C-alpha cells in the first residue's frame, strides 16, 4: 500500500530515466480529471499526493483571479485572502472533498497519463539522445502502406511517416519490409504523424555518401552541392582540402563499388559524381559531364550561361527530356542553355547586330562606330549611360567630349524609351482604364504597364503569381485590385 | 407555433413520356391525404381546356 | 427536476368537431354555385374567423412549396485540370472533387490566380463527369 | 396550385428596469440578502456599484457569499463595479 508506492515510483524512474516529481504531477492531474468526471457539475479539482506515503487528498480547486469568469472554478483574490492571507493570483482554494477510490477506472486513466507523459519524457529525450538520427539515415520496419503515405515503426513506441513525394517512383513496400530513409522534420503536432522520413530528397543522396565514404565522414571530403531526380539520376559535386585524395576517386571507390552500394539502394539511380570548382565556368564545365563542352559564355547580369557543344554531343548534353541539363542547372545554382558551335555563334551575331540597330537608333552614331561599341564590349543603352568614364575612355578614337555626348545621347535615349513607355500606358491607358483600379497609385501602374499591364482589361486576366514580383505589391493587394478590375471589366 | 414541416418535390421521376410521378415531402401525420385530395379533386375538374 | 412538479398531458386543441354541409346558392342569379357552411364546435378559446384565417394561411402555406458517391472522395488532381487551375484550387485548401463541387462559380472567381479561361476549363472537366458546381 | 391559391386570396435616471428591482429578488441565500440589508443596499443598480474589495469589508459577508452574489448577477448580464451616471434616479429618493 503505502510503500508500493515508493517502490513503482522507483521502478519507473529507473527503467524511463524520468524525474518522480513529473510522474506525481501527471498522476495528480490524472486523479483531478478522474474526479472532475464523478461530478455532475463543472468544477475545479487539485489532487495532491504524499511523495512518502503515496497517500493522497483531494479538493475543489479554487483558481484565484482578479476577475471571476467561472464561479465554479474560480474565487475573488479578496475572497481566498479571507480564507488564507497568504494567497496571490493563480493560487488554489481548496475545500474538504473525499479523495475518488483507486478503482480500475482511476488505475486506467493513471496508466494513460503515465503512457503520456513517458512520451513526453522518456521519448522525447530518447530522440533528443538521437540528434544525429534525426536528419541522419534512420531504420524502420513497414507498419502500414496507405496510398498516400507509409507509417513506420521506430521501435519504443516512436512512429515515422513517408508521404508519397517522399517516395522513389519505383518503389513498392509490404508491412514487414526494412526501409532506410533520412528524417528530415520533427514537427510536434498534437495529432498526426511527428517524424517525417525522405527517400526522395537530395539530403538521403548526401548521408548516404557520408555512410559508404569514410572520408566524407572524417570531413576530408565535402559535398558542397547535390541535385537529383529521384530513381533516375543525381549530380553531387565534392570538394577536398588535402591534395594527396581525389575526392571523385574517393566517392566512387575501387571499381564503383561505393557509389554501386549508393545507387542500389536508391533503386538503381544514376549517380554522376563530379569536382567542385570556385571558378563557375569550370564547374558548369564539371556538372555537364559526360557531355564534353566546347566554350561557355558568361551572363552575369541575367545569371545566365550559354554553353556550346559540338552537333554530335547536344544530345548528351541535353539528357534524356533535358535530365543533365537541368540537373546540371540545380547544381551550379545557374541557368544553362545548350546549344550547338554554330548556334551560338548565330545567337552572337544577332545579338551584335540587335545592338548596332539599337545603338545606330537611338545614339545617331553610324554603324561602323556602333560596331566598335559593340567589339569593346557594350551590348545595352544602361551601360553606355552608367559604366565609368575610364572604359569609355580606353576605346581608342573616343575622346572625353565624345564619351560625354554619348553618355547624354544613352541618358536621353532612356528617358524617351522611358517616357515613351509611361505614354504607352502610364499618361492615357494606365492613367485611366489601369488607374480606376481604387489603389492604383501612378508608380504602381507604370511597374504593371513596364510588365504589358497596359489596361484595366490586362489587369483582370492576371493571377496573383504574374504580378507576386513587383516591389510594394503583396500577395493580398494584388488579389483585391485583380478583383477590382474583373468587378470593372467582366460585372460592370 | 405556425411553424410546420415546409415540404418540396424532392424529384421528378418522369417516366417515359406524357407520365410523371412527382413526389413531395415531408409533410405533416396528416397532410400527405389533404393536398394529394385538393390537388386530385382540382385536377379532375377545375382545371379548363378544350375538345 | 423536483420532486413535487406534477405533469399532466396535454391536448393543445380549442376545436371538438367540425361539420360543413355544403348546399345550393341562390343569392347569385347564377345557378350552380354553392354556399359552404362550416359549424365548428369551439371551446372558447379560439375565435372562429381567426380559426378559418388561421386554417387558410396554413393550407396556402403549405401550396408554397410549389406555386409562384465514390467519385466525390477522390483529389482534384485527378481531374486532369491544367498546372494552373490544380494550383489555383490547392491555394484555397479545395483537396476534394466534393469541395470543389460546394463552391459557385462566383466564389472561385475571386480566387487569386483564377482567369475565365480555368474556370471554363474546370467546368467542361466537371461536365464530363456529369458534376455541377454549386451542389 | 395556382388556382387553389388563387381560391385563398381573400382570407389570408437608474441605469435599467432590472436596476430598479430590490436585491431580494436576486434568489440569494438568507446570509447573503441580510449582508447585503445591514449595509442599506436596496436595489440592484446600488450592488452593482460595489466594488468586490468593499463588499468584502461588509461584516459577516464571506468568500462564499461574494461567490454567490457573483455568479446571481453575471447570470443576470451584471458585473460588479459598473458606474451608473444619476443613479438613484428621483424616483427612488422618497422611500
Amino acid at each position: 500500500m503505502n510503500k508500493e508506492i515508493l517502490a513503482v515510483v522507483e521502478a519507473v524512474s529507473n527503467e524511463k530515466a524520468l524525474p518522480r516529481e513529473k510522474i506525481f504531477e501527471a498522476l495528480e492531474s490524472a486523479l483531478a480529471t478522474a474526479t472532475k468526471k464523478k461530478y455532475e457539475q463543472e468544477i475545479d479539482v487539485r489532487v495532491q499526493i504524499d511523495r512518502k506515503s503515496g497517500d493522497f487528498d483531494t479538493f475543489r480547486r479554487w483558481l484565484v483571479v482578479d476577475e471571476v469568469t467561472q464561479p465554479t472554478k474560480e474565487i475573488t483574490l479578496e475572497a481566498a485572502r479571507y480564507e488564507d492571507e497568504s494567497l496571490n493570483l493563480g493560487d488554489y482554494v481548496e475545500d474538504q472533498i473525499e479523495s475518488v477510490t483507486f478503482d480500475r477506472i482511476t488505475t486506467q486513466t493513471a496508466k494513460q497519463v503515465i503512457v503520456q507523459k513517458v512520451r513526453e519524457a522518456e521519448r522525447a529525450m530518447v530522440v533528443d539522445q538521437f540528434r544525429e538520427h534525426e536528419g541522419e539515415i534512420i531504420t524502420g520496419v513497414v507498419k502500414k502502406v496507405n496510398r498516400d503515405n507509409i507509417s513506420l515503426d521506430l521501435g519504443n513506441n516512436a512512429e515515422a511517416v513517408i508521404l508519397r513525394e517522399d517516395m522513389l517512383p519505383r518503389e513498392n513496400f509490404r508491412p514487414g519490409d526494412r526501409v532506410r530513409g533520412v528524417l528530415y522534420s520533427v514537427r510536434p503536432e498534437a495529432r498526426g504523424a511527428q517524424l517525417f522520413v525522405t527517400r526522395s530528397k537530395p539530403e538521403m543522396l548526401i548521408e548516404l555518401f557520408r555512410i559508404e565514404v569514410p572520408e566524407i565522414g572524417e570531413e576530408v571530403i565535402e559535398i558542397k552541392a547535390a541535385a537529383r531526380d529521384p530513381g533516375s539520376r543525381a549530380k553531387i559535386a565534392v570538394k577536398t582540402n588535402d591534395k594527396r585524395i581525389d575526392p571523385v576517386g574517393a566517392c566512387v571507390g575501387m571499381r564503383g563499388a561505393r557509389v554501386q552500394a549508393v545507387s542500389t539502394e536508391l533503386g538503381g539511380e544514376r549517380i554522376d559524381i563530379v569536382l567542385w570548382d570556385d571558378n563557375p565556368a569550370q564547374f558548369v564545365i564539371n556538372a555537364m559531364a559526360p557531355a564534353d563542352v566546347a566554350s561557355i559564355v558568361v551572363d552575369e547580369d541575367k545569371h545566365t550561361m550559354d554553353i556550346a557543344v559540338e552537333a554530335g554531343n547536344l544530345a548528351q548534353a541535353i539528357g534524356r527530356n533535358g535530365q543533365n541539363v537541368r540537373l546540371a542547372s540545380q547544381l551550379s545554382g545557374w541557368e544553362l542553355n545548350v546549344m550547338t558551335v554554330d548556334d551560338l555563334q548565330a545567337k552572337h551575331q544577332a545579338e551584335a547586330h540587335a545592338a548596332i540597330d539599337t545603338f545606330t537608333k537611338y545614339l545617331d552614331i553610324d554603324e561602323d562606330f556602333a560596331t566598335v561599341l559593340v567589339e569593346e564590349g557594350f551590348s545595352t543603352l544602361e551601360e553606355l549611360a552608367y559604366v565609368p568614364m575610364k572604359e569609355l575612355l580606353e576605346i581608342e578614337g573616343l575622346d572625353e567630349p565624345t564619351v560625354e555626348a554619348l553618355r547624354e545621347r544613352a541618358k536621353n535615349a532612356l528617358a524617351t524609351i522611358a517616357q515613351a513607355q509611361e505614354e504607352s500606358l502610364g499618361d492615357n491607358k494606365p492613367a485611366d482604364d489601369l488607374l480606376n483600379l481604387e489603389g492604383v497609385d501612378r508608380d504602381l501602374a507604370f511597374k504593371l504597364a513596364a510588365r504589358g499591364v497596359c489596361t484595366l482589361e490586362d489587369l483582370a486576366e492576371q493571377g496573383i503569381d504574374d504580378l507576386a514580383d513587383i516591389e510594394g505589391l503583396t500577395d493580398e493587394k494584388a488579389g483585391a485590385l485583380i478583383m477590382a478590375a474583373r468587378n470593372i471589366c467582366w460585372f460592370g | 407555433v405556425t411553424e410546420f414541416l415546409k415540404p418540396r418535390l424532392v424529384d421528378i421521376e418522369q417516366v417515359s413520356s406524357t407520365h410523371a410521378k412527382v413526389t413531395l415531402e415531408p409533410l405533416e401525420r396528416g397532410f400527405g391525404h389533404t393536398l394529394g385530395n385538393a390537388l386530385r379533386r382540382i385536377l379532375l375538374s377545375s382545371m379548363p381546356g378544350c375538345a | 427536476r423536483p420532486i413535487g412538479r406534477l405533469l399532466v398531458d396535454a391536448c393543445y386543441s380549442p376545436v371538438e368537431r367540425i361539420a360543413y354541409n355544403v348546399e345550393a346558392a341562390r343569392v347569385e342569379q347564377r345557378t350552380d354555385l354553392d354556399k359552404l357552411v362550416i359549424e365548428m364546435e369551439t371551446n372558447g378559446t379560439i375565435d372562429p374567423e381567426e380559426a378559418i384565417r388561421r386554417a387558410a394561411t396554413i393550407l396556402a402555406e403549405q401550396l408554397e412549396a410549389f406555386v409562384d458517391d465514390p467519385i466525390l472522395l477522390r483529389p482534384v488532381d485527378d481531374l486532369e485540370l491544367t498546372v494552373r487551375s490544380a494550383n489555383c484550387l490547392k491555394a484555397e485548401a479545395i483537396h476534394y472533387i466534393g469541395d470543389l463541387v460546394q463552391r459557385t462559380e462566383v466564389e472561385l472567381l475571386k480566387t487569386p490566380n483564377l482567369g475565365k479561361k480555368s474556370l471554363t476549363e474546370i467546368k467542361d472537366v466537371l461536365a464530363s463527369r456529369g458534376l455541377s458546381l454549386g451542389m | 396550385a395556382t388556382i387553389l391559391a388563387e381560391q385563398l386570396e381573400a382570407f389570408v435616471p437608474e441605469f435599467d428596469p432590472i436596476l430598479l428591482r430590490p436585491v431580494d429578488d436576486l434568489e440569494l441565500t438568507v446570509r447573503s440578502a441580510n449582508c447585503l440589508k445591514a449595509e442599506a443596499i436596496h436595489y440592484i443598480g446600488d450592488l452593482v456599484q460595489r466594488t468586490e474589495v468593499e463588499l468584502l469589508k461588509t461584516p459577516n459577508l464571506g468568500k462564499k457569499s461574494l461567490t454567490e452574489i457573483k455568479d446571481v448577477l453575471a447570470s443576470r448580464g451584471l458585473s460588479l463595479g459598473m458606474r451608473l451616471e444619476n443613479w438613484p434616479p428621483a424616483s427612488i429618493a422618497d422611500e
